[PDB]
């Protein structure tokens, strides 16, 4: 039987990010002017699927959750796309037992996977730091995550 | 052989709210889906809404966004249902039903092997 | 989102085989290969005859064959009996987490 | 053809954890005397195989993670298991948004999934906390991990 | 068709340590899996270790547990083994293959579809 | 941890069928049904012939048959021809994170 497309999310799924030479950055627009750590070449994999796809060879405007087109939020001119997580998103360098975490590891608030796609071949991932934790990169990081409710 | 029994038939006054339970027996929820689906008198069947317990994210039909809801427990092998603002057109037979597909994931394969015995609810005076 | 179309009233004589289609539109119906049937006879509870395109549960007569060609899901039903008069339905997945339900086929003996 | 026991564990392999009716336990000698949620009915899935079981149902002598057993520490003349995770254990309150945190939610140190068994049908799983974020119990904790190298 | 290219023969003194390396060209590691396979000169085939770039958990034979390491570059395609305290039976070629199961998991059901060109370690004087 | 056996040497004459077998011990060799199997020319690097059981690659002769039954994993080749001289090897995976390759089978024509 044909697989369900990487384009296709829905509630409930695990998602396993890489993010090869991840940098950091002081302050992201779409996480509220706060650290994240972001890659030029992350890839994306359904778990439970199986099915993968490099972050800048996605359309992202395509992407449906639940069969509903993912937020989309203008920041200064770049659109960035959400993918809310039910819980937060847990990342840690790569082969390593050292574990990062998240800006909210205080609050109770869940996390979210932002994108900002060029509309190309292009496209950046983000996910949320508190510190240079993991150092200021490049560094390679694993992060986990299951796919939360569509934005109301 | 799992089991699917349901609450007994209630009638209600029309604009009121009714909760029908559906209880698992021999065995518990697992990583399975519950369904419920309901037969006005001489119609077909119509698909109300599901939900995956360990998911615990239900999703309804178009008709019945934002006057449905559908929940289940875990502790007790129960998954409920509740329509409010009853009108006339509510009175049916509702089934809850298990959606036989082992993965939580690759739901779009699935079917309902276990039927429950069905409830009936009256919306008149 | 629009029902998955049935020819409502279905009959033939005892012995030969009839045809149940389940015409949909959009891509929110799902593939056709993974479309379920199920029997009610009447006062009775549904109970599933053909899921997964042409898989048979535990029980369910071996006359009951389902195919899929395009747009189109088909249940047929071979040697037709006395107990072969009921309603049947078909149901399918849609890209919003839903399922959908056959406007349901009533199968008549001559 | 066969599918992979859920009692066979990998390295990177992704956990899902339920913790239906989760209490509140202030210390627990296996996290060195640190708050946990504990749950008698967990169930575990391998996400990525679909396999699952209750927690109960496992003989956990039995449970090999690269072909070896699983770390053992008596504690108080209670034998617990130790699932090690890569990064840290990510749960949150069961159909919410609500998200807790675990306890070492500062350091960079990856958590661990306990199970007490008593050699029978009777198995407590226990997952780290910091203070009682989702309540004092009982309530419902999903929870999510990668599997980490074995404990050396 | 994707291309797995290993650096060139080397001739190294008992007791030194070498490190080769192999090239994935024609697109990336994705979620593949890399082994190290040595023949010495005269007989068969011996598996030496093998990682998953995603997972970067190398796991090694029990000969060679302790004396070699196996690692894989993402943002360049290359994979890396490392063999220590070299002696003279360890001469032999070195092959990098991919093992070509998509998914991660399910690694029990795998084969070497592609295999590199070979390496050659002559540990002598 | 032990490997698995091969028989070292196998002949045949030009037109019969030979069979190559993996035979190994104790759970930690994994599923018989899930065996590799691969040809090593004299100076060429080994190629894959059989994968998974009975699962011929792209470009693969229809002459090579794999089977399986018990603890024994079977490699059989129809129709021996010269270009099947060459040195066959099974692998397999272990319940321990490895691979173990076969101690190896060199096919002669008589």
């Amino acid at each position: 039987a044909p697989a369900r497309p990487i384009t296709n999310w829905r509630s409930g799924d695990v998602v396993w990010v890489t993010l090869p030479s991840a940098e950091y950055a002081q302050s992201q627009s779409a996480m509220g002017s706060h650290p994240a750590y972001w890659s030029e070449e992350a890839t994306i994999i359904n778990v439970a699927t199986g099915q993968r796809a490099a972050v800048s060879s996605i359309k992202w405007d395509q992407v449906t959750l639940n069969g509903k087109a993912l937020h989309k939020e203008t920041h200064s001119g770049l659109v960035y796309y959400q993918l809310p997580l039910m819980g937060k998103i847990n990342f840690w360098q790569q082969g390593t037992t050292k574990a990062g975490y998240t800006y909210n590891y205080n609050t109770t608030d869940s996390d979210s996977l932002w994108v900002w796609w060029d509309g190309g071949s292009k496209a950046y991932l983000y996910i949320s730091t508190y510190t240079t934790m993991l150092g200021a990169g490049p560094v390679n990081i694993t992060g986990l995550g299951a796919v939360g409710p569509n934005p109301v | 052989q799992v089991q699917l029994v349901q609450s007994g038939a209630e009638v209600k006054k029309p604009g009121s709210s009714v909760k029908v339970s559906c209880k698992t027996s021999g065995g518990t929820f697992s990583t399975y889906g519950i369904s419920w689906v309901r037969q006005a008198p001489g119609q077909g069947l119509e698909w109300l809404g599901g939900i995956i317990p360990i998911f615990a994210t239900p999703n309804y039909a178009q008709n019945f966004q934002g006057r449905l809801t559908i929940t289940a427990d875990e502790s007790t092998s129960t998954a409920y249902m509740e329509l409010t603002s009853l009108r006339s057109d509510d009175t049916a037979v509702y089934y809850c039903a298990r959606e036989a597909q082992p993965n939580p994931w690759f739901r779009e394969n699935n079917r309902f092997d276990p039927w429950g015995q069905g409830t009936l609810v009256t919306v008149s005076s | 989102q629009s029902a998955l179309t049935q020819p409502a009233s279905v009959s033939g004589s005892p012995g030969q085989s009839i045809t149940i289609s389940c015409t949909g539109t959009s891509s929110d119906v799902g593939s056709y290969d993974l479309v379920s049937w199920y029997q009610q006879q009447p006062g009775k509870a549904p109970k599933l005859i053909i899921y997964e395109g042409n898989k048979r549960p535990s029980g369910v007569s071996h006359r009951f064959s389902g195919s899929n060609s395009g747009n189109t899901a088909s249940l047929t039903i071979s040697g037709l009996q006395a107990e072969d008069e009921a309603d049947y339905y078909c149901c399918s997945f849609a890209i919003s987490v839903t399922f959908v339900f056959g406007t349901g086929t009533k199968v008549t003996v001559l």
